[PDB]
């Protein structure tokens, strides 16, 4: 499913960051990174999910998995 | 019943931009910022009560984690309105 | 024909994009993707969309980040292109 | 009489002093303290929403969005230092790119 | 006198602080003691160690004729010198031609009603016209070039330059007799720089400082302080020793009243602005 | 005089700008001169930058009788040209009348209480009469098509239309020597227009610059500025030099009052509106 | 000057209505405007010699209480033929302010066709009540009733015929437009007190009237 995340919206991301060139070996490396990133804040949502003893993973899940990984999220409380 | 700023953001924003809306996700952002800085604040202040084996928060411990908290100018003038704030409160 | 010189267009995107709010990954694969991940934590999981939807705009806000510093780490190379080792040298520094 | 109108206040003094004495943070509150904090709170909530008021200006709107909250916070100094490692969700980024990459 | 900021570096300040002093508009000793430590210490590059040094340093260092003699018997004789005058009345009531007729009065002779001094026009709406200027020069046979000679003329753009324009005439008003400081729409650079409702206060205390300047230089150089007010207020009011209303007369001549003067009682007298001069009323 | 705006193109103002202001209905640099910022600003296709490009360049570019013997007497003479004097009073009290006979008057001689110029009739409710005018004129022995040759007519639809005919006006006056400025249901249009109660503030504002050219004009060309008000204004007052108010006596005889004047008392003066004229009260 | 046929009304009037102008009688309820209205949509038929206009009768009603009986009662008060009156009177009701402005465009070219003296508007002011009933549609009831007033001055300057309309007291701009303003006030029975409010050939002034089988009519105590 990572290479759902295609190389033109890899691309689109890459230009709203300022990148003007793309080495072909950038799009692989990127999914990686996402998966890692992805995981780990998921692990810590899911983990907010179980001790409220629930099966639905809800926004403030997320929003609490980030900022206790220092990426506090505005928006979505 | 679910608590936000919404109410008293609205009022700030039409005391300085009386012609000026907010659309919704705005606003949520708005109450993100609040509770955030909130719960700095109040955080820092609970603190440096225990450091200093005080069982009370006071203006004192809020202004001083203003101070640690917030840069430059920003802290002068929020330790300004704070103060001038109490001053008028308590007559 | 028209043809617009190697960068123009590029250059062109990144005003494009920069001046832009949009999320920038498809939903349905990223959905399908958080759902796959999240499983090998947790059986029998459901998720709120705005769930869904707070994993997308952290996951597109880090990756647009990182491509800056990675940006950053490729013109330090006298580069203009970003490569892995750019991506990996912004990682490392970042404490990741 | 509310306690924020006795403080020229639009922050309630009241909700504030409760979630101070419900949030685990000492076990005792003085009554200065929720004025104080509800006071820097609106000032904060002032200054971006006078900054954010004048982009959505800039950009013929009468309704401030995400994106004029970050083009107001990024473009100011302090602002941007407060909230340095805080994402607003459909805020975008500052347009910026590297002089090197440009023509010419 | 003045104590030009300079001598404060001998006490120690360093100079990049004298000119951090002199960027916020302060260029003499005086105009850094009388103020308090929070304002050096918001120029940027200032710590509050700097600025009780240069406190502390510092404090080691430191009638005219309207030539309308309806409105003299108004006013008893005319201005008194070192003492700030407030003229507030409905727009075209002739504050500003008084202004320009004052400018040139100013420089006759005591003998004449005047203070033998030179001018300031400090102008923020436009208005200043070295024609009018020579018009009342030659009415009360004055150089019309030597008024502009002694009016020394800057255009505030803003409250800040306003205010900082007042520094260059402190310095300026020393190397030259006056008796004459014109600030013209005084209060509408405060209404159009500070438009805002959470921004008055500010505008409130630039005009302070603005206001406790014009009475340091009336009672440093004995000149007359005028400045005049749209109505489209109360704080002048202390600080404003004689409160004149004005109205207008139809054709060019305008009427006069009292209408607080601790001193003076509320009375009215008449006058006309001519071409030559702020002069008598002739009905 | 004027400076049509024309000049300000050699400036280096663009000339699409320049058709923007004429659009707008600013058509002399002195249009755009007095004024801020924020006039410009508004204006479709009109930048911040442009608007201080064009102050900067526009900165280096920029008794009349009655006819009725007893208001003569009530006026001290007639109107006083160079200012606006507004006659408030019931519906047909003969301000229009009054208008109609004025817009001959001024065109009488100054040794008959003229001011030997034409008139500028602006009409907002339809009760623009060239006979009436031929009235007036063969009353006081003024020829009647000389009269309409010497009242420029149209009638504004609205109160933009009404502020934009003094541009035309403006330019106008200029050619011709003119004595009067009539606008008839001045206040109408500011109620028809803006209808409703948030709008007030943008009928006052609209008013002030509408009343800011007339006084304008006034002194320019010194002219009469009347202007007639329906009451179902107190910004006039100050505006406005002399406040009479009209009522009516029965028959075609009009009862006036002084009801404020700064210079002129309270009083009362009778004249009649007859079919030649406004003329002297006949019991 | 058409004859109210009332003589203490036309003293009050002066000899009558001028034609080619507009004419509000804005007073309470059954103090009498429509009676009048009946009045002098036959008085305007009169000769001129006798008060009249000389002219035929059009009659717009808004409020229902068009009655050619009353214009026969009129007619024979006067001594003119009721059925000739009903035959020189056009008749139609304005069904809404929109039909009340449309009525003019047939009254305008039918006004043409044959000569007229007399417009009737009855209750003009109702229907702006009743179908503008709404405030955030006030100014449509305004802004529709001062074309309609534009158009009933042009019609009356271009026909040189008398326009009638009626106000209920329970627009401003009306005062001043009105020619000739008569304020109405019950006396008890059949007897009404009319005044002068504005008028600008008539002076502020009082005449007391009657309502009369025949006529409207002077008051006969």
């Amino acid at each position: 499913n990572i290479q759902g995340i295609t190389k033109p919206a890899i691309r689109r991301l890459a230009r709203r960051g300022g990148v003007k060139r793309i080495s072909g070996l950038i799009y692989e490396e990127t999914r990686g990174v996402l998966k890692v990133f992805l995981e780990n804040v998921i692990r810590d949502a899911v983990t907010y999910t179980e001790h409220a003893k629930r099966k639905t993973v809800t926004a403030m899940d997320v929003v609490y998995a980030l900022k206790r990984q220092g990426r506090t999220l505005y928006g979505f409380g | 019943r679910k608590e936000s700023y919404s109410i008293y953001v609205y009022k700030v924003l039409k005391q300085v931009h009386p012609d000026t809306g907010i659309s919704s996700k705005a606003m949520g952002i708005m109450n993100s910022f609040v509770n955030d800085i909130f719960e700095r604040i109040a955080g820092e202040a609970s603190r440096l009560a225990h450091y200093n084996k005080r069982s009370t928060i006071t203006s004192r411990e809020i202004q001083t984690a203003v101070r640690l908290l917030l840069p430059g100018e920003l802290a002068k003038h929020a330790v300004s309105e704070g103060t001038k704030a109490v001053t008028k409160y308590t007559s | 024909p028209h043809r617009y010189r190697p960068g123009t267009v590029a250059l062109r995107e990144i005003r494009r994009y920069q001046k832009s709010t949009e999320l920038l990954i498809r939903k349905l694969p990223f959905q399908r993707l958080v759902r796959e991940i999240a499983q090998d934590f947790k059986t029998d999981l459901r998720f709120q969309s705005s769930a869904v939807m707070a994993l997308q705009e952290a996951c597109e806000a880090y990756l647009v980040g990182l491509f800056e510093d990675t940006n950053l780490c490729a013109i330090h190379a006298k580069r203009v292109t970003i490569m892995p080792k750019d991506i990996q040298l912004a990682r490392r520094i970042r404490g990741e | 009489k509310t306690r924020s109108s006795r403080a020229g206040l639009q922050f309630p003094v009241g909700r504030v002093h409760r979630l101070l004495r419900k949030g685990n943070y000492s076990e005792r509150v003085g009554a200065g303290a929720p004025v104080y904090l509800a006071a820097v709170l609106e000032y904060l909530t002032a200054e971006i929403l006078e900054l954010a008021g004048n982009a959505a200006r800039d950009n013929k709107k009468t309704r401030i969005i995400p994106r004029h909250l970050q083009l107001a916070i990024r473009n100011d100094e302090e602002l941007n230092k407060l909230l340095g490692r805080v994402t607003i969700a459909q805020g975008g980024v500052l347009p910026n790119i590297q002089a090197v990459l440009l023509p010419k | 006198g003045p104590q030009p900021i300079s001598r404060l570096e001998q006490c120690g300040i360093n100079a990049n602080d004298v000119k951090k002093l002199e960027e916020a508009g302060f260029h003499t000793v005086e105009a850094v003691a009388y103020a308090p430590k929070k304002e050096l210490i918001n120029i940027k590059g200032i710590s509050e160690a700097k600025a009780d040094k240069i406190l502390a340093e510092a404090a080691k260092l430191v009638q005219i004729t309207t030539g309308s003699k309806e409105l003299d018997k108004l006013l008893q004789g005319g201005i008194e010198t070192g003492s700030i005058t407030e003229m507030f009345g409905e727009f075209r009531t002739g504050k500003t031609q008084i202004c320009h007729t004052l400018a040139v009065t100013c420089q006759l002779p005591i003998d004449r009603g005047g203070g033998e001094g030179k001018a300031m026009y400090i102008d923020t709406e436009g208005t200043f016209r070295p024609e009018r200027l020579l018009a009342v020069a030659e009415r009360y046979g004055l150089s019309g070039s030597d008024v502009l000679d002694n009016v020394a003329y800057a255009r505030a753009f803003n409250t800040d330059h306003q205010t900082q324009l007042l520094y260059q005439a402190s310095a300026m008003m020393v190397e030259s007799r006056y008796a004459l400081l014109i600030v013209d729409s005084a209060t509408a650079l405060y209404r159009t720089d500070y438009s805002g409702r959470g921004e008055l206060s500010a505008r409130q205390m630039h005009l302070a400082r603005f206001l406790r300047m014009l009475l340091r230089l009336a009672d440093e150089f004995g000149v007359a302080v005028v400045i005049t007010n749209q109505v489209v207020g109360n704080i002048i009011a202390h600080a404003s020793t004689t409160r004149l209303y004005l109205r207008k007369g139809r054709g060019e001549t305008r009427i006069c009243k009292i209408y607080d003067s601790p001193c003076l009682p509320e009375a009215e007298a008449m006058f006309a602005i001519n071409a030559d001069g702020v002069g008598d009323a002739k009905d």
